[PDB]
């Protein structure tokens, strides 16, 4: 039975190595969220420090991949720094050799191929990880691109990734089936922001302080992770109302 | 490390066998039956298709004969894909000869060089050999008409008449009846054609379950002819030999 | 590290299978259905666009992809490993061929250079075969249109109709009964739709249905105008408007 | 070295090779052979710079005979000078190219008829029938292009040869110390050793 | 262009008597018409009772007899503390000159 | 299955210790060395009549001062030999004189060990270095597949080595003479050996600082041998 | 690239790929040689399962290594060609830097060294042939005759047979064969060859290849009549 | 016992068995001592026979003027790490006219043993060392192991029945030490503790090896007769 | 099962139990701890006295990175060293391009990468070493630990090896009783008392303490071992502690 240890096909077509990957996405008991504005796209990610002794503002699944594009991760954080790392390196060269900002997309894309060659190569391992990106695109406008471990790849409206994915996609399937578009009729990000937490909160049947949560933004031309105290007035406004 | 996934291709058995050819012609008996038939004036080839579809486009298909060069030709036995890679490489081998001496390069050694290269996949690499059997149909001035087998092992032979793919014990006990030396091309068209017939696990041996071709001196003087049968070319032979 | 897999993960079995050859044959099998019909004037490809969740954009993933002006490609099976061999294609249609002789490849010569590629998979040291099956249609001057399968041990056919994937058998019966030598293009997307309603569960429509076809060239999609040799790419994918008309007419 | 000459008869190839080995100054040798048998009816002269013309015929004979041992079968005299042009076509654009000129007479057994090529170091091929290389054609050409005819025996090929070399022996300012002749027939290869 | 040589000037002497050798040189190195030292040694001694001294393009001569000292070092380790006979350590230098023959150490070595 | 350079459990590499097996089966080779020179001698065995017993090489020429003697797989030897040759002429050109038997025995053991996943297995043989140099005099050595070399006054190697060496342990004092050792080898080779002792099927050779190295004549071992039989029948 | 240890010792101090090589010889046809006073024969045997076969342009079993050198095998034929290639190309090159065509010692020697390197080179598995080398040295007139085997080992043999049933014929030739008087002339000589094979051959027909080495480069393969008529010459006195 | 193919698997417990395997492979070794003062270090090693035909194995290896070791284990692997260190002894002599620190050659040791246990193909060295040196900052003994840990210490011991002189070494540690100035002595307490380690066997002329380094003294071996006079 | 055998290898868990078979080295090795203070970080280790004939305070563990940085580790200590040798490595090309000494964080993630290129294939072994690590940069102070998967994140008080639990609590009570800040004097004083309260675990035999610090007002931001009168400082405070 080593069609279970190496990226062979089992007798039924399957992967189990690629398979087992998927479920090293959850270890980290982490739930994130993306969504799109009108000028904007937002990602939100649950942040949990459970030791004391930790330095809180280094535990991060939130990457600064180039000024345009941003990275959520979902899985152990050395395949996520792995992945990081990598598409930091490839988006600058792409800048290089082409001459323009490497599109949201095409990154995807280009990491999920490498992703697509760990499940056909044998002496190289998948990535335990889902890397969701997010930008505004200056072509595309808002973008949501999310990347697995079988090297799939596919453009989303809104999306959901972690051990509680499906309630969050579901809260968010309903909405977008109440208003008809695919995005966030809003013009700041700060109010997309609230909608993205008060929709986990909902969806998650959890409250969340300052110091739960973790957010990235994209506007154009920029991609910016908020602060607790960003968190903070944001929370406070969800909140009276 | 990496060992413990190793099949270990290139090895002996404890009979002094090389697994991997062994089961590689294990594959090649699932084939579809190829026969090759040389007489005085020119040598013939015919080849079963493997069960076919109707709507499978026939004319424009080739999964059994190829042209190696204008004297050169090959009925293939085993996985195609296979064939294919080592079809190119043998064309180019041809074209080198022909470059470095100008001079058509002769049947046997194209043959010898191909075979060499299977060869090298059962000694050394760790890969899997080729699962192809070929037939050798071919012309030059030194010996004429020649007929040659390979197989995964990389070992050749010559031929005056020859069967590979699927029940070659049947179709080679049949052809030893039949076959003579001064044999002329149109007998052994007939041959090749009543061998396959009986030999077939089909119900009936029809013109798109064949691939055809004749290498002829039935060329305007002194100069070597390849014909690769047409559908309708196939189907007329059928006729004319009383087979359908 | 160093790739230390030097050694073939396909092998021939005792009774002459190779294992692993036939195991992508059965990930294939698992795949959505897919077809192509080729016509007197033009060929069509056909296959439905399953979206995994409602939330992504199923514009986005491309099932069926131009290779070259002239030709066109669909699959079965793997997405992924679909996507980096259009990618391959793509680029050895312009190295191995357009970069010596000016011009795109013909269809059975491109599919001949997939099908090394997919060969070699199943044979090179230390990575299994490609688990899908493509479906290429294309056309040039000297050789007309065509269509052609590809499987994962590089074995290639050309057919004048056919289906791959999970509705495979029953879909290939289907069009062996209305497949005729005079069907005009329209007709075979007729029959292509036709095909293709049988193997689909839930919506059918142009925006779950992804279909484009090899045709006349059309010189509105060229790009430039002055050249009177250069008259546009056969290959046209379908708008999701121009499927639902279509589906009106079914 | 100097002077190779080359003429095809009715029924044979003739060469002539010059004998003399000179460095510099002095004469070191009046007796050298500037020839190979590449195979039995199959004969090279040759001439060049020092060590690369040995070399590179010791070379040749030697793929010959590989050639030979393996098919069991003698080459053609187009056959070889094909590959010969070719390893100096090769040689041309190479770090250190060949310095050396050829002329390859050789019998074709299959089509009986005498053979003679002359290659130069650039890998420049012709079938001749007579040739030579460097200085030594501007002396004995006019001498040809009079008394030649294809229906030439051996015997008038021999003769027409020794007026060429008479010619260049008294208008070359080099002695070159007479030549070794050498004729390619069906029979084989043998040595005219009066000459 | 670059130079990669230079002439350190200086002068050596070997005689060698019935049961002794003598091997000198003066002191002085220099460049062109200037003196860079009055004491710089130029002969050495290199274990074994052999002595040796590579007059010329002194970097040339110091690498030499650096790598010679080497040599006999590792003489030593391979072959059982045995003793480098003069004979034997000439052919070692012969080795170590024509190394570098088309780049050679600019110097005239006696040992 | 299992790396080819893997430690057992009791601290010995499989590979070795499986080498070491095969040379046990090997025909049996013996060294002795005295003050007046050191006595190569083997077995021959050959495995059929119609073989002729002068081809069968298992004596070797390194240098003129230095003889070997094989025992196991031959074959592995030659490109061992072949290694030796080239360190004592390569010594001989770089320091102009003869290279010594211990260096000699150091760089063909230093062979031994480069095997792994560089060859693919150790050597199945093992060899009796016999020489002479100037600083040690008369040495015999004998260099094992494990890359360890031990020196000898004395040693048998092969599948009648325990044996031989037994009685090897008894025979040999620090005053033998050449002759001694030369009847000594064949006495303990027609002791082990299979098939009865002859000018044929055993061999002897010699390295004295006089005359180097020197394969005997079998007409040369044949007055050996029959001075042996009389000189046991003697008493 | 592929690094593989193939060829590994075994507890018992076996080599089991270099065995297994030999039990592909021991499938093989049969090979014979019988070395005269003044020449050398090679005797083959052609297995008769295959017929409808192409004699012409099939591989001949003896191979010229060079014009005074010749090479049989029993084993795997693809194999052999690689040996046989090998050996030619050393031998053309032996000519080229010695000046000198090569002893028929040295020729086994190298081939028996190729042989060798394969039983311990990673990658690479045991050639599954034993040859028959014989011929005759540069202006000698003694006959040579040489087996190798896959392990690399090699030695001189008055006569020798190697391949299916060699146990047989070797047991013919170790009683037939007098070393203080060998075949005196080319006909007694190719005699005691056929004699050897007829124990193990089955048919006399097409199933016997004849080859005859003497000195000077003067090599020869017999025809089917002519080895026909020592085929009937023997069995005709056998009738006693 | 699953975890034990090779060296790059760690086993359930975190134990690399290739490299406890490695280190089995000294313990079989013949027993070799050492010790040192504030002015000389001393090697003092028994060496093996294989029998009375035989030579006895010499285990002591010089690596430069001022350093060299005792080994225990497979000879070739001590060969290849004394070999290293005359490499780096001599790169640091003439690069940058510097005597190699014995505490830095450890290091080196250290660094080299351990690339073996961590890669696919290679196996651990099977071979223990005791290096003494006399550098900058006086006299130094080291023990190296195979899995890469190389240790300073006053005295120590490895091989086979190694446990009764370390203990021996362990009680005179306070009076070793103070034995300044005097190689006899220091030698005397080396040849005293190795004796502590020899069952049935005794110390003979061409058993004992013995070897020195100091203050003024290089680094000299002492075989046959030289060891006379401490037996 | 089986998935245990080969590093690299996804159980169906999605765990990788070769780097969890290396954590079990790193719990067998002793005790070393970091703590972060107002302006920088101190290291401490346990060293085991195995012998008497050990001499004291010659065997270092601690090691330092270009100038500023210290690492100390738990575990293989071979593996530790390796993996300094190529945080060295790291050190010199960044400062070789960029001029500037290599900050912290950015120091930490050469570590890390090259930690969790050993969980990527079956040709190499994980590390058998939790590394603990920091020093002072432009942004101020930094203490990290970096284990076998390539995992690491920053802290303000780590500690691995056998006494890691007991080292831990203490650790926590520091963070706790002091939230405005320690001090670097302070932090050496308290490592000395974690190192000897985690010293149960390893009751057996006794000890050596080696300490180490940067300190931005003590040291210049440079990495400096804690000798003389001022460790002795720390071993009296930390034996009062105890008794
Ligand atoms: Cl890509
Ligand atoms: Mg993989
Ligand atoms: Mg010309």
């Amino acid at each position: 039975g080593y069609d279970r240890h190496i990226t062979i096909f089992s007798p039924e077509g399957r992967l189990y190595q690629v398979e087992y990957a998927f479920k090293a996405t959850n270890q980290t008991n982490i739930n994130s969220l993306a969504v799109r504005g009108k000028d904007c796209t937002v990602v939100i990610s649950q942040k949990k420090v459970p030791d004391k002794l930790l330095d809180p503002t280094t535990v991060s699944y939130i990457f600064c991949i180039s000024r345009t594009i941003g990275m959520v991760v979902n899985g152990p954080i050395p395949d996520a720094r792995n992945a990081a790392l990598r598409a930091k390196a490839e988006a600058a060269e792409f800048r290089y050799k082409y001459g323009y900002d490497m599109p949201c997309d095409v990154l995807a894309k280009r990491m999920a191929n490498l992703s697509q060659i760990y499940t056909q190569r044998a002496y190289m391992r998948p990535l335990g990880v889902i890397l969701t990106f997010v930008s505004v695109d200056e072509e595309l406008g808002p973008s949501i691109y999310k990347t697995d471990p079988a090297g799939y790849y596919v453009g989303y409206k809104a999306t959901a990734t972690g051990p509680k994915q499906q309630e969050i996609t579901t809260n968010l399937e309903n909405h977008f089936k109440k208003s008809k578009i695919d995005h966030i009729n809003e013009e700041s990000w700060e109010k997309v922001v609230e909608f993205a937490i008060t929709h986990m909160i909902d969806a998650l049947g959890t409250e969340f302080s300052k110091n739960d949560l973790e957010v990235g933004v994209a506007t154009k031309d920029k991609f910016f992770t908020l602060s607790a105290e960003n968190i903070e007035e944001r929370l406070v406004a969800i909140a009276e109302q | 490390g990496s060992r413990r996934y190793d099949s270990r291709t290139t090895i002996f058995s404890p009979e002094g066998r090389l697994y991997q050819v062994e089961y590689a012609l294990e594959s090649i008996s699932h084939a579809g039956t190829a026969i090759g038939i040389m007489a005085s004036d020119g040598i013939v080839l015919a080849a079963e298709r493997k069960v076919t579809s109707t709507l499978l486009e026939q004319d424009t298909s080739t999964e059994k004969l190829y042209k190696l060069n204008d004297k050169i030709a090959v009925a293939v036995a085993g996985l195609t894909a296979d064939a294919e890679i080592l079809i190119n490489t043998a064309r180019i081998h041809a074209q080198n000869y022909l470059k470095t001496y100008n001079e058509d390069i002769p049947v046997e050694i194209l043959v010898r060089r191909l075979s060499d290269i299977k060869q090298g996949y059962t000694q050394h690499g760790g890969l899997r050999p080729f699962g192809v059997s070929f037939i050798y149909a071919g012309y030059d001035d030194r010996y004429g008409y020649q007929l040659y087998t390979s197989n995964p092992s990389g070992n050749y032979t010559g031929w005056k008449a020859i069967s590979v793919g699927a029940n070659t014990s049947a179709a080679q006990t049949l052809l030893q009846m039949d076959y003579k030396d001064d044999m002329k091309v149109d007998d052994a068209i007939e041959l090749a054609l009543k061998t396959l017939s009986k030999t077939t696990d089909s119900s009936a041996l029809t013109y798109d379950r064949l691939e055809f071709a004749t290498i002829r001196k039935g060329a305007n003087d002194g100069e070597v002819y390849q014909k690769i049968f047409k559908p309708q070319e196939i189907k007329d032979i059928l006729v004319k030999t009383g087979i359908t | 590290m160093t790739d230390r897999y030097s050694f073939s993960l396909t092998t021939f079995s005792p009774s002459g299978k190779l294992g692993q050859i036939d195991y992508a044959l059965t990930a294939v099998k698992q795949g959505v259905t897919s077809l192509g019909i080729k016509a007197t004037n033009g060929v069509v490809i056909a296959t439905e666009k399953k979206s995994s969740s409602p939330l992504a954009m199923s514009e986005t993933l491309s099932k069926v992809s131009l290779l070259t002006p002239d030709i066109g490609a669909v699959y079965s099976g793997m997405g992924p490993d679909y996507r980096v061999l259009v990618d391959k294609s793509r680029k050895v249609a312009h190295t191995s061929y357009k970069r010596i002789y000016g011009e795109y490849p013909p269809t059975k010569l491109l599919v001949s250079e997939v099908a090394k590629i997919m060969q070699e998979a199943t044979q090179s040291g230390g990575v299994r075969p490609f688990g899908v099956s493509l479906l290429i249609a294309g056309h040039d001057e000297f050789n007309g249109f065509s269509l052609y399968q590809v499987d994962p041990s590089g074995s290639y056919f050309p057919w004048k109709a056919t289906a791959i994937g999970k509705g495979s058998v029953a879909a290939k019966t289907f069009l062996e009964k209305r497949w005729n030598d005079e069907l005009e293009l329209e007709d075979a997307i007729h029959i292509a739709l036709l095909t293709l309603k049988e193997s689909v569960e839930g919506e059918f429509n142009g925006d779950t249905i992804e279909l484009a076809i090899i045709g006349d060239e059309n010189p509105d999609l060229l790009g430039y105008t002055g050249i009177p040799t250069d008259k546009g790419p056969r290959f046209r994918k379908l708008t999701s408007q121009e499927i639902n008309d279509r589906l009106e007419a079914l | 070295m100097d002077i190779i000459l080359g003429i095809r008869v009715q029924d044979s190839v003739i060469l002539a090779s010059s004998k003399a080995v000179t460095r510099g100054i002095s004469v070191l040798k009046d007796s050298d052979d500037k020839t190979r048998q590449l195979s039995p009816h199959t004969l090279m002269s040759f001439a060049g710079e020092a060590g690369d013309t040995v070399q590179f015929a010791e070379y040749i004979q030697a793929n010959i005979q590989l050639y030979s041992i393996r098919e069991d079968y003698e080459l053609s005299p187009q056959a070889v000078s094909s590959f010969v042009r070719q390893e100096l076509a090769k040689s041309i654009r190479s770090r250190r190219p060949y310095q050396v000129n050829v002329l390859i007479g050789g019998y074709d057994k299959k089509k009986n008829k005498p053979e003679l090529y002359q290659i130069d170091y650039l890998g420049t091929k012709v079938e001749l029938p007579y040739g030579a290389h460097g200085y030594s054609g501007f002396y004995t050409f006019s001498l040809l292009d009079h008394h030649y005819r294809p229906d030439m025996t051996t015997e008038e090929g021999l003769d027409l040869l020794k007026l060429c070399v008479q010619e260049l022996e008294k208008r070359m300012p080099m002695d070159f110390k007479g030549v070794i002749v050498k004729i390619v027939d069906k029979d084989g290869i043998r040595q005219v050793d009066d000459f | 262009q670059f130079n990669p040589y230079g002439d350190n000037g200086g002068t050596i002497l070997g005689i060698a008597g019935e049961d002794f050798a003598v091997l000198a040189g003066d002191t002085r190195n220099i460049t062109d018409y200037s003196i860079n030292s009055r004491y710089e040694p130029k002969v050495f001694d290199c274990g074994d009772n052999i002595v040796m001294s590579a007059n010329g393009f002194a970097a040339d001569g110091d690498a030499l007899v650096k790598r010679f000292k080497n040599s006999v070092k590792w003489y030593h380790f391979d072959h059982n503390d045995k003793k480098l006979s003069i004979n034997s350590a000439a052919r070692n230098i012969q080795h170590l000159l024509y190394g570098k023959r088309f780049f050679p150490y600019y110097v005239h070595t006696i040992i | 299955d299992r790396g080819v350079s893997t430690f057992s459990p009791e601290g010995r590499l499989f590979q070795v210790e499986y080498s070491l097996e095969a040379i046990k089966l090997g025909s049996t080779a013996i060294g002795i060395a005295t003050k007046e020179g050191v006595v190569l001698g083997v077995e021959k065995r050959a495995t059929s009549p119609l073989l002729e017993s002068d081809s069968i090489e298992k004596i070797v020429e390194i240098d003129r001062h230095i003889g070997c003697a094989m025992s196991g797989l031959t074959a592995d030897a030659r490109s061992m030999i072949e290694h030796a040759r080239t360190a004592a002429v390569t010594h001989n050109l770089y320091y102009d004189e003869d290279i010594n038997v211990e260096s000699l025995t150091q760089s063909v053991c230093d062979l031994a060990l480069r095997f792994g996943e560089l060859m693919s297995r150790p050597f199945g043989v093992a060899l009796l270095i016999a020489g002479h140099d100037a600083d040690d005099g008369y040495q015999l050595f004998h260099a094992e597949p494990s890359g360890t070399f031990y020196r000898y006054n004395a040693k048998a190697i092969g599948s009648g080595s325990e044996g031989a060496q037994a009685e090897l342990l008894n025979e040999w004092h620090s005053s033998l003479t050449l002759k001694e050792a030369e009847l000594l080898v064949l006495k303990i080779l027609k002791q082990v050996m299979e098939e009865k002792l002859d000018e044929n099927n055993a061999q002897l050779s010699c390295i004295t600082k006089q005359d180097g190295f020197k394969i005997y004549d079998n007409e040369k071992t044949a007055e050996l041998i029959k001075e042996l039989k009389e000189k046991e029948a003697a008493e | 690239g592929y690094d593989r240890a193939l060829s590994i010792f075994s507890p018992d101090g076996h080599i089991f790929q270099v065995e297994y090589a030999l039990e592909a010889v021991k499938r093989g046809t049969c090979a014979v040689g019988v070395k005269g006073k003044n020449c050398v024969v090679l005797g083959c045997e052609r297995r008769s399962t295959l017929k409808l076969q192409d004699t012409r342009i099939t591989p001949s079993k003896v191979s010229k290594i060079d014009s005074h050198v010749v090479l049989s095998f029993s084993g795997l034929n693809a194999d052999s060609r690689i040996l046989i290639e090998k050996a030619r190309v050393e031998a053309q090159s032996h000519r080229l830097t010695l000046e000198d065509p090569v002893t028929v010692e040295y020729l086994t020697r190298y081939v028996a060294g190729v042989q060798q390197r394969y039983t311990q080179s990673g990658g690479v598995r045991p050639f599954g042939v034993s040859t028959l080398i014989a011929g005759f040295d540069p202006r000698d007139d003694e006959p040579k005759l040489y087996q190798t085997e896959p392990s690399g080992i090699y030695s001189s043999w008055s006569a020798q047979t190697i391949g299916r049933n060699s146990k047989t014929v070797r047991e013919f030739l170790e009683k037939n064969y007098d070393r203080k008087e060998p075949p005196a002339t080319v006909e007694e000589c190719v005699k005691l060859t056929v004699r050897s094979l007829l124990e193990v051959v089955q048919t006399g027909a097409k199933n016997i290849e004849i080859t005859v080495v003497k000195p000077d480069s003067d090599i020869v393969a017999l025809s089917s009549e002519e080895i026909n008529q020592y085929v009937t010459q023997i069995e005709q006195e056998k009738q006693e | 016992n699953n975890y034990d193919g090779d060296t790059v698997t760690f086993s359930p417990t975190g134990r690399l068995f290739q490299v406890e395997y490695a280190l089995e492979a000294i313990k079989q070794g013949s027993v070799t001592v050492g010790l040192r003062s504030n002015t000389h270090a001393v090697l003092v090693a028994l060496k093996r026979n294989a029998d009375e035909l035989s030579s006895y194995q010499k285990k002591i290896i010089k690596c430069d003027e001022h350093m060299g070791l005792s080994l225990a284990g497979l000879a070739p692997d001590a060969r290849v790490l004394s070999n290293y260190l005359r490499q780096q002894c001599n790169y640091s002599s003439l690069v940058f006219n510097r005597k190699l620190a014995v505490e830095r050659a450890g290091h080196l040791l250290c660094d080299k043993a351990q690339k073996n246990t961590q890669s696919y193909g290679g196996r651990p060295y099977g071979v223990g060392l005791l290096i003494i040196g006399y550098d900058k900052s006086g006299a130094h003994l080291l023990e190296f192991q195979p899995s890469g840990n190389v240790t300073e210490l006053y005295g120590t011991a490895i091989g086979a029945r190694s446990q009764g002189a370390k203990t021996y070494l362990e009680r005179t540690l306070d009076t070793f030490i103070k034995i300044d100035g005097n190689p006899d002595e220091l030698i005397k307490a080396g040849v005293e503790a190795i004796s502590q380690s020899l069952r049935d066997e005794s110390l003979t002329v061409d058993n004992l090896s013995i070897a020195i380094v100091g203050k003024d003294t290089p680094f000299t071996i002492y075989d046959g007769e030289a060891v006379a006079k401490y037996i | 099962t089986g998935y245990d055998l080969s590093n690299s290898v996804f159980s169906p868990d999605g765990r990788n139990f070769q780097v969890e078979y290396a954590v079990k080295a790193v719990e067998n090795g002793t005790t070393s701890i970091g703590i972060k203070c107002n302006d920088g970080v101190v290291f401490a280790v346990e060293k085991l006295i195995t012998s008497k004939l050990l001499v004291p305070q010659k065997n270092v563990k601690i090691q330092v990175v270009d100038r500023h940085i210290g690492c100390v580790y738990s575990g293989l200590i071979p593996d530790g060293r390796h993996l300094v040798n190529r945080g060295r490595e790291e050190a010199a090309s960044f400062k070789k391009l960029y001029k500037t000494p290599i900050p912290i964080p950015a120091f930490a993630d050469r570590l890390g990468q090259y930690v969790q290129a050993h969980t990527l294939y079956n040709s190499v072994r994980p590390f058998g070493v939790s590394t603990i690590f920091g020093g002072v940069d432009k942004n101020g102070a930094h203490l990290y630990m970096l284990e076998p998967s390539g995992s690491y994140w920053g802290y303000k008080g780590a500690a691995t090896g056998k006494g890691r639990q007991s080292a831990k609590a203490e650790l926590e009570k520091l963070v706790d009783h002091h939230p405005e800040g320690l001090s670097a004097r302070e932090a050496v004083k308290q490592a000395a008392k974690i190192i000897y309260l985690a010293h149960e675990d390893n009751k057996e035999k006794d000890f050596e303490l080696e300490i180490s610090w940067c300190s931005l007002s003590e040291t210049n931001g440079l990495h400096k071992f804690v000798k003389g009168d001022l460790l002795q400082e720390a071993i009296d405070f930390a034996q009062k502690e105890i008794n």
